[PDB]
């Protein structure tokens, strides 16, 4: 790797790779919670 | 030495809860 170098230029790759499974969430989007509702008709969102 | 493993070594196969059924 030398500046003279296009496609032959270093590139930083970051791979994020996500554990998308029904275990607890502990990743999460900045999303602020509700209070919780119950015995009525909601359109609810649960670690999405 | 050997044994016989019987029925032993089923496992809980993914981490969804499930009742009164047949999971293949
Ligand atoms: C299992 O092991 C027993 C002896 O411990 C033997 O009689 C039998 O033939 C074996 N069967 C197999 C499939 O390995």
């Amino acid at each position: 790797f030398q500046p003279t170098n296009v496609g032959y230029q270093p590139y930083r790759v970051v791979v994020l790779s996500f554990e998308l499974l029904h275990a607890p969430a502990t990743v999460c989007g900045p999303k602020k919670s509700t209070n919780l509702v119950k015995n009525k008709c909601v359109n609810f969102n649960f670690n999405g | 030495a050997y044994t016989n493993s019987f029925t032993r070594g089923v496992y809980y196969p993914d981490k969804v809860f499930r009742s009164s059924v047949l999971h293949s």
